[PDB]
């Protein structure tokens, strides 16, 4: 079905003609627009008091990255390179070798945050929940090099945000 | 230029202020998306479609997903289909708000821009609740949708839809019957139905010219 | 009544600990609202909630004047909150 | 003491211009559901000071293709005439009492036209030239209509003295007497001051900042000051001409308070209109005045010539 | 809220009060506490010049009367 | 010293004006520009902080490079940056402006606007949220607050 | 000499002070300026040459000019009216002393005046750009880069070949 | 005298503002900074080329109507005369001729901009 947005004709009776002439000479619809803006003036503003107030977020929010640990302190990442394989932008560089104790662990884990598109495929592809996208989004730097995270930086982010990251994963892990 | 949307170079010949010819120079935002898609896989190419029409993002994702599922010979489940349609309509609301408000801003009116962009902010919150990304969700994928809705999303969407017709009415109070808006827009850019069909216009262009067509 | 609004303003003036406290909260926070004290972290930041305000403005933080070793009397960042209060303020949970 | 009076007329006008900038920001914000500047100072009161210091400590440049002489003269002329228009206004006592105080303001406005023309032509850029020509057309239309409207309204008064305007409006208001001319005069002052919906010389949507596209730092600030001073001066002229205030010779402060309140009301109406309406096209503006206002203006001029004669209500010459 | 606009309008009004009040005070100060004489015509100007001459101090606002004629 | 005190106070006054009056150029390239609009929107009103868009480069202090910079567009970006009078600052917003972004290995994309213009602040994200961009603007303001031009000149 | 130099800009900025003051009318001064890109390339090649470890080089241009002819050519390329006049050395020294009271960067100083008046030495024994592998760029090829900024709108678009090269002294 | 002093004060203040603006801040000018503005690209032509004026006739009509308003301005003093009927007839005659000029131009399409 369909409807005509503009196919109405005005009546030509004297009362309607006089009303249209009054609208032409006396700017009725212009005063109407003025009244609408005055109403909005007296309404309550919709501005938050940043940075003392923050907009709502969800447990699914994708922000700054982090590498997690097991509750015993061991790193979760096992150098499986699934995140490196699935990364759309090829932002992850991983190099690994057997550790001293024989574990499969990474020696290099780089994420170029200027190449990352913050899509969250890496945390979907991780089989051990090692790499996650934390809730942090205020991590702007003053130089380009500071956005080239390495394994030490990501582990520090994980250790710093572990409580909030664990809470978000607990909240949203039943939908995954 | 404020009216050139950032990446349009319009080389114009003017006799006085009358426009003698327009020569749109595009490609200032050509990135090579198709070549890169050729180099990616089918799941890795989804955000590329997310970033094509960055005002109808879930619509782009839905188009790509429909194409891939047609090639794969699979069918998304009914709940996934209903979520796709719901978020496609939410995306249509976002896009039409952007279009109307930016058009009115290029004309000279800005209060509707601010109001309807507050509404856009609320819809962005819906996007972020389902997907974690405020605009480039990458939520609709070949085979259905990535994740299920959280347990309050439908109620909040109902509240938003309940309180939105009033926003559209306030938008219309400033533009629909305003004689300045009518003078600026009436009999500007008239295109005939045959011209639209031959030139390849689709959607609102055809419908405004009067062709009864909708996919 | 305008008298009620003026009395609420006077209570807000007296609610921050005198005129000096009102001036301090006005100059370094641009807000003079009064809310219930949800809690305070180890760094000195205070967190308040007011459910009567519309969503987004129902929770706020007054930052400390000195964090770690930097004087933050006027230079207040959005990253000065610990992760738990960060989650609470950004409303990923309703539990402080 | 006359230099002291000149300073007392100049400096408060500039201060009011800066705080009109702030007020317009905040009013537009609250009509657009925002807060406007409230961070720089208490309720954002230091925002104009910050803007002025930033502008006058920023580097100003002369374009390579510009005519430097007329590039510099234009902001000087604009600000000088903006400050000069205030000298015959009675609040309730004019600084300079002129027998023909209205024609002086008309002539100075017509001269204030040329600042934007010369700045646009001197800049030697296509956007500046387009803005200058838009100014030419706008001044054509509003100038003829303004002349006739002022003629009729002052014909209801008897002379061209603003103090005589106060005396005329002792009892009732010229708005009550002649509201149609008041509406057309308000529209004409919008066009004259280049405010929305007639902000065509500096139309950001079509032209990138219009005639002052090449102006930066201090010379840009002078154009902004001149425009806002013109806004306030035209609103004050409208308030004196149509909304007459009671004058007490022994306590003149009451007239000053009433005049200031009415001027602020009209300026806020200007900001309100800017927030509420779209922008005209300049051909549509030219066709608006000539094809709508000019016929009514001529008819009302005939009516206001005849009305004192047929009602035996001719005002005294002095 | 909308009353956060009032301080700016208050400052603008305070600035606009200064010119008129200053002009009135200066007119009364330089004219012996009385209004500045309005001379729009040659008759009024001649009256002012006569007042200057008869004052004996070269100031038109120094008014003389019956005590001066006799 | 008296001269040191005077120059410290003067350049605190000058830095305050520049910090509190920021005028970004009306210049957005891609999807990152929509988040600039949402920062201008009522929710995160940038006009509160003295941040006001100006169309002309002659009247702008900050260039927010928000979007993909292509080879066909880099000359225009450099031209408008040069036409901005000093002091001027650059905020690269989003992955495309920061590095390459999704289009790093592309024949038609400049790998970072810092190859073209000197960038002062880098805001990560695709796109950065409006709060993230606002944090970047505040960080730029705090960076301006540390500038000591008169203090350097006095000891020069 | 280059876009940001003192030399060509110093001679081309004397438009503002009426005429061009020259000591002995600049007929007793011989100068051979060198190009900035040539100097930088020579510095780079000095690093990469292992046989320049403990040496001394003399970077000079290919042509030597009198000061009068050099300034006349500068004003010809800038398309400004050239009005030279002789100024005695003591008067120029006092003028330079006047300009060096500025707390900011002075426009000219007494030492700058002396260096401008002094002729460039000839050091044929020391190596140079040709020895470091760089062919010196003549002033007539790169002067218009520096001096196009000083022209007016009437003469901005004038080409490089419109001005006959200055008279050299070789 | 007073008006001359006022004009001198205004012009001197504006000139002082310009002088402060052009001398207080640090200057750093080069060819790219001072080039003309055309949205980031070099202009094809020149800004001094002829710019067609589609309302050339309305400008001349504006000249004539400016004369008409100059004639009409002394009306407030002419209304104090004893020949009120002659004054009224002449004022209405001038206004009717102005209206006739406008009507003739409007019907002959002199107010339509050139295409
Ligand atoms: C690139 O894609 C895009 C984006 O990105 C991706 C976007 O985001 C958006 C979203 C943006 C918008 C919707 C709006 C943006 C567009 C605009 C055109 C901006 C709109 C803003 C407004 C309409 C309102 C904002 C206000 C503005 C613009 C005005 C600017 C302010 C100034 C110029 C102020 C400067 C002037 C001043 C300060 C006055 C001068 C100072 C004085 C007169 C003070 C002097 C006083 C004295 C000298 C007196 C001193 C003496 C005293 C006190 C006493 C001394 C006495 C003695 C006796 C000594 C869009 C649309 C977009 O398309
Ligand atoms: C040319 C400008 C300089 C000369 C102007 C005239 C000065 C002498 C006036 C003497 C007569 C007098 O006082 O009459 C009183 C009259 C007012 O009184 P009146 O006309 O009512 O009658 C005289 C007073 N009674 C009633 C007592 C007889 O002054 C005027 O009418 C004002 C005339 C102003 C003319 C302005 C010309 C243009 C100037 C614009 C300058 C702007 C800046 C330009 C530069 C910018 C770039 C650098
Ligand atoms: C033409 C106008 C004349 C009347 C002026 C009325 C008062 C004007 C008030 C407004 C002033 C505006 C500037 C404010 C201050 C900031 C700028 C500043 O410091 O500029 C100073 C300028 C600064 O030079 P600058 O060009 O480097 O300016 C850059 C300034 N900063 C770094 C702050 C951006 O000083 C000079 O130009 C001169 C410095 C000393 C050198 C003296 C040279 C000799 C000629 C002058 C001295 C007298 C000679 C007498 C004998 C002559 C015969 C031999
Ligand atoms: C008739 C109308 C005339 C115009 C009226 C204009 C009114 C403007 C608004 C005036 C109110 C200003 C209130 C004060 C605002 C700033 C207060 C405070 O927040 O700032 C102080 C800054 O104060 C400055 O140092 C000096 C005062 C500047 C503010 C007062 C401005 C007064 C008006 C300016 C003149 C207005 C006309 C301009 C011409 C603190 O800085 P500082 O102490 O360092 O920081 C270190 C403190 N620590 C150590 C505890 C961390
Ligand atoms: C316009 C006409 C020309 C006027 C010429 C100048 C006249 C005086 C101008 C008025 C000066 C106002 C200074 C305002 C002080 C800043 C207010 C205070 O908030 O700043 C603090 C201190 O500011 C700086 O430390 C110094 C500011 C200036 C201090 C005084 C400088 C010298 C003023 C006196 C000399 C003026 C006359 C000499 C020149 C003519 C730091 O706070 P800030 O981080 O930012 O705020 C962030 C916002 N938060 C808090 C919500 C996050
Ligand atoms: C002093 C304070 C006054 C304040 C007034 C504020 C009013 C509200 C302000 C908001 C308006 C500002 C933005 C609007 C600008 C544009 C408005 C506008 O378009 O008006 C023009 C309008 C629109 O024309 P079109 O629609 O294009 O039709 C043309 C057909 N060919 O037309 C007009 O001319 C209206 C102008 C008002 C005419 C006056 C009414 C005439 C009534 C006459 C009756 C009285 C006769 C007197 C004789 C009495 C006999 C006893
Ligand atoms: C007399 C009129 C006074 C001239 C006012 C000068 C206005 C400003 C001109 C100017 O600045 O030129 C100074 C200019 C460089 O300044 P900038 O233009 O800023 O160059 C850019 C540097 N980054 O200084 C110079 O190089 C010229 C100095 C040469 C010394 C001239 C000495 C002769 C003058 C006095 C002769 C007296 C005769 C008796
Ligand atoms: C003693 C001289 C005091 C200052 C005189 C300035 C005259 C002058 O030559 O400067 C012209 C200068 C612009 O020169 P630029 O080519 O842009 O580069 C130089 C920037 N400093 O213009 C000005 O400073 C404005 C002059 C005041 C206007 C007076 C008109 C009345
Ligand atoms: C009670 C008695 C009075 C007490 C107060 C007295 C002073 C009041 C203010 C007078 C005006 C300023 C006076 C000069 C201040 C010092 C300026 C200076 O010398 O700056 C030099 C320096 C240039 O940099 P430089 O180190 O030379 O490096 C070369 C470039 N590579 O650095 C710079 O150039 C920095 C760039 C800005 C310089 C100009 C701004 C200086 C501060 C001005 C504040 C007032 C502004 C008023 C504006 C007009 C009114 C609105
Ligand atoms: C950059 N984009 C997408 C815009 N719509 N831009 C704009 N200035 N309206
Ligand atoms: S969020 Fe996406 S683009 Fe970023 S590192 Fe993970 S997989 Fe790569
Ligand atoms: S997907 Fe997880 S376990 Fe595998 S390499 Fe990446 S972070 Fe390590
Ligand atoms: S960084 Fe992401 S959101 Fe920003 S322009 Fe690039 S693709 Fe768009």
């Amino acid at each position: 079905t369909y409807k005509f947005v503009n196919m109405r004709e005005p009546s030509m009776d004297m009362k309607s003609v006089t009303d249209r002439a009054a609208q032409t000479l006396l700017w009725t619809e212009l005063v109407r627009g003025l009244g609408m803006t005055l109403s909005y003036l007296f309404r309550e503003p919709a501005t938050i008091n940043y940075p003392f107030e923050k907009g709502p977020l969800s447990p699914r929010f994708r922000g700054e990255h982090a590498l997690r640990r097991y509750p015993s302190g061991e790193e979760r990442c096992i150098a499986c390179k699934l995140c490196e394989a699935v990364c759309p932008a090829q932002a992850i560089t991983i190099e690994a070798e057997p550790r001293a104790d024989g574990s499969r662990r990474t020696t290099r884990y780089d994420i170029d945050m200027t190449k990352c598109i913050y899509c969250g495929f890496c945390q979907e592809a991780c089989p051990v929940d090692a790499i996650v996208e934390g809730p942090n989004f205020e991590f702007s730097t003053e130089t380009h090099e500071e956005l080239l995270y390495n394994k030490e930086k990501l582990l520090n982010n994980g250790d710093k945000w572990e409580a909030e990251i664990a809470a978000n994963i607990q909240a949203d892990y039943l939908y995954r | 230029h404020p009216a050139a949307h950032g990446v349009l170079r319009l080389v114009m010949e003017l006799s006085g202020e009358m426009v003698r010819k327009c020569d749109p120079h595009i490609g200032l935002l050509h990135r090579g998306t198709e070549k890169l898609i050729e180099y990616k896989t089918y799941l890795q190419a989804l955000p590329y479609f997310d970033r094509l029409d960055y005002v109808s993002m879930m619509c782009n994702e839905q188009a790509y997903s429909l194409a891939v599922e047609k090639l794969l010979n699979i069918q998304p489940p009914p709940r996934a289909q209903w979520i796709r349609v719901l978020f496609g309509e939410i995306t249509r609301l976002l896009n039409h708000i952007m279009a109307v408000t930016t058009h009115a801003l290029d004309i000279g009116a800005m209060t509707p821009f601010f109001w309807m962009f507050e509404e856009r902010e609320k819809m962005f919150e819906f996007y972020e609740r389902v997907s974690g990304a405020r605009m480039h969700a990458a939520y609709i994928r070949p085979g259905g949708v990535h994740q299920d809705l959280p347990l309050g999303l439908l109620d909040d969407i109902y509240e938003f839809s309940k309180n939105f017709s009033f926003r559209i009415d306030e938008l219309e109070e400033m533009l629909t019957n305003n004689r300045i808006w009518r003078n600026r827009t009436v009999d500007i850019g008239v295109v005939t139905a045959e011209d639209a069909l031959n030139y390849g216009f689709s959607g609102v262009m055809l419908r405004g010219s009067g062709i009864q067509w909708d996919l | 009544e305008l008298v009620q609004v003026l009395r609420r303003g006077l209570q807000q003036v007296s609610g921050h600990g005198g005129l000096r406290g009102y001036l301090r909260v006005l100059f370094r926070a641009n807000d003079v609202r009064v809310g219930t004290l949800v809690g305070e972290d180890k760094y000195g930041n205070k967190y308040y909630e007011d459910n009567k305000q519309f969503f987004g403005r129902h929770r706020w933080v007054i930052y400390t004047t000195e964090m770690n070793g930097r004087d933050t009397f006027w230079d207040v960042d959005g990253s000065m909150v610990p992760p738990e209060w960060h989650r609470w303020l950004h409303c990923m949970t309703d539990d402080p | 003491m006359f230099m002291i009076n000149i300073l007392s007329l100049i400096i408060p006008i500039l201060l009011a211009v800066a705080f009109l900038t702030l007020v317009e920001r905040k009013v537009l914000g609250y009509m657009q559901l925002r807060k406007g500047p409230n961070v720089v100072g208490p309720y954002g009161l230091l925002q104009p000071i910050a803007d002025a210091l930033k502008l006058f400590t920023k580097e100003p440049l002369r374009p390579a293709t510009s005519s430097i002489s007329m590039f510099i003269i234009a902001p000087i002329l604009a600000l000088s005439l903006a400050l000069t228009m205030w000298v015959p206004l009675p609040m309730p006592y004019p600084l300079i009492n002129m027998n023909l105080g209205v024609l002086f303001m008309l002539a100075m406005s017509s001269l204030a036209v040329y600042s934007i023309l010369w700045s646009g032509w001197a800049s030697n850029s296509k956007y500046a030239l387009i803005g200058a020509l838009r100014a030419v057309a706008q001044t054509i239309s509003y100038e003829v209509t303004l002349a006739i409207i002022l003629l009729s309204v002052l014909l209801m008064n008897g002379s061209y003295t603003l103090s005589t305007l106060i005396t005329t409006q002792e009892h009732i208001w010229m708005i009550f007497t002649s509201w149609p001319l008041a509406m057309m005069w308000f529209i004409s002052t919008l066009a004259e001051t280049n405010r929305a919906p007639f902000d065509l010389t500096e139309g950001e949507s079509e032209l990138v900042s219009g005639f002052n596209v090449e102006y930066a730092a201090g010379p840009f600030a002078m154009f902004f000051m001149a425009e806002y001073a013109n806004i306030i001066m035209m609103n004050a002229f409208t308030a004196i001409l149509f909304l007459g205030a009671s004058h007490d010779p022994h306590t003149p402060e009451l007239y000053t308070i009433n005049f200031v309140l009415k001027t602020l009301a009209l300026t806020i109406t200007f900001l309100w209109i800017r927030a509420s309406y779209p922008r005209f096209r300049y051909d549509q503006l030219m066709h608006l005045l000539w094809k709508s206002f000019l016929p009514l203006t001529l008819a009302l001029c005939m009516w206001h010539i005849s009305l004192p004669i047929m009602t035996a209500s001719i005002p005294p010459q002095s | 809220m909308w009353f956060e606009i009032l301080p700016g309008i208050a400052v603008m009004a305070a600035c606009l009060f200064i010119p008129g009040m200053a002009t009135a005070h200066i007119h009364k100060f330089t004219n012996g506490g009385k209004e500045k004489r309005v001379a729009h015509f040659s008759y009024q100007w001649n009256l002012m010049e006569r007042d200057r001459c008869i004052s004996g101090v070269n100031r038109y606002h120094v008014t003389k009367g019956l005590e001066n004629i006799d | 010293s008296r001269g040191e005190y005077v120059v410290a106070k003067l350049d605190d006054l000058v830095n305050w004006a520049r910090r509190s009056s920021l005028w970004p150029m009306t210049f957005g390239l891609a999807c990152c520009a929509v988040e600039m609009m949402h920062m201008a929107a009522p929710r995160y009103d940038m006009d509160r902080f003295g941040v006001v868009f100006r169309a002309s480069p002659r009247q702008s202090d900050v260039m927010i490079v928000a979007g993909t910079l292509t080879n066909k567009m880099a000359p225009a970006l450099r031209k408008v940056y040069d036409q901005m009078p000093e002091p001027r600052y650059v905020v690269s917003m989003g992955s495309c402006a920061n590095g390459g972004g999704y289009y790093h290995y592309s024949y038609s994309v400049v790998r970072g606007c810092d190859r073209i213009v000197p960038v002062d602040i880098y805001v990560p994200g695709c796109p950065p949220t409006a709060e993230a961009l606002l944090y970047g603007i505040l960080q730029l303001q705090r960076k301006i607050k540390r500038e000591k031009r008169l203090r350097i000149w006095y000891r020069r | 000499f280059g876009r940001e130099d003192r030399f060509l800009n110093y001679f081309a900025s004397m438009r503002w002070f009426g005429g061009v003051p020259l000591i002995s009318l600049g007929k007793e001064t011989v100068k051979q300026p060198v190009y900035i890109v040539d100097v930088s390339k020579g510095i780079i090649n000095a690093i990469k040459d292992p046989d320049a470890k403990g040496k001394t080089f003399a970077f000079v241009g290919p042509n030597r000019y009198l000061l009068f002819d050099l300034v006349q050519y500068i004003f010809a390329v800038a398309y400004r009216p050239f009005l030279p006049y002789p100024l005695p050395h003591f008067a120029y020294r006092w003028v330079g002393r006047l300009f060096e009271v500025s707390p900011f960067e002075p426009w000219t100083t007494r030492d700058k005046v002396e260096r401008v008046h002094m002729s460039d030495m000839t050091l044929p024994h020391l190596p140079g750009l040709e020895d470091l592998g760089i062919q010196a760029t003549p002033l007539e090829l790169k002067a218009i880069e520096v001096l196009r900024r000083h022209r007016t709108y009437r003469w901005l678009t004038s080409e490089m070949e419109d001005v006959k090269p200055a008279k050299t002294v070789n | 005298m007073n008006i001359m002093l006022t004009l001198l004060t205004n012009v001197t203040l504006a000139s002082l503002l310009v002088l402060i603006a052009f001398w207080l801040p640090q200057l750093n000018a080069y060819s790219e900074k001072t080039s003309p503005y055309e949205c980031g690209f070099d202009p094809m032509g020149s800004a001094r080329l002829p710019f067609s004026m589609k309302f050339f006739l309305v400008a001349i009509t504006f000249l004539l109507f400016d004369l008409e308003i100059a004639l009409l301005l002394p009306l407030p003093w002419a209304s104090q005369t004893n020949n009120l009927k002659t004054m009224l007839t002449m004022a209405l005659f001038l206004l009717i001729l102005l209206a006739a000029s406008l009507a003739y131009e409007w019907t002959q399409k002199g107010l339509e901009w050139a295409e």
